[PDB]
Formats: structure tokens, sequence, C-alpha cells
């Protein structure tokens, strides 16, 4: 695999791909 | 956090695995 530059919705897509059925938490900074 | 690192910097798919349930 390679390193990633992921902003906005592109990060959510990557989390979905990586975690799939396990699910994930998307937890930005306040 | 990761949301910030992946955008301002770069991150790996392996680092993302840390956010799976
Ligand atoms: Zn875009």
């Amino acid at each position: 695999f390679v390193n990633q530059h992921l902003c906005g919705s592109h990060l959510v897509e990557a989390l979905y791909l990586v975690c799939g059925e396990r699910g994930f938490f998307y937890t930005p900074k306040a | 956090g990761i949301v910030e690192q992946c955008c301002a910097s770069v991150c790996s798919l392996y680092q993302l695995e840390n956010y799976c349930n």
C-alpha cells in the first residue's frame, strides 16, 4: 500500500474501504 | 487527530485501521 493525502469526504471513503463491515468512527477535531 | 493528519499531512491505510470498530 501507499501513503495517502485524504481530505473531506475522501477520508470517509477511505475509512469505509479499510473498515467495511467492522464499521468506523469519524471523529474530527473541534 | 487522523482527520487532520490525513489532510494537512499524509497518512496510511494502516493508520486508518485504528478507527475501525
Ligand atoms: Zn474531491
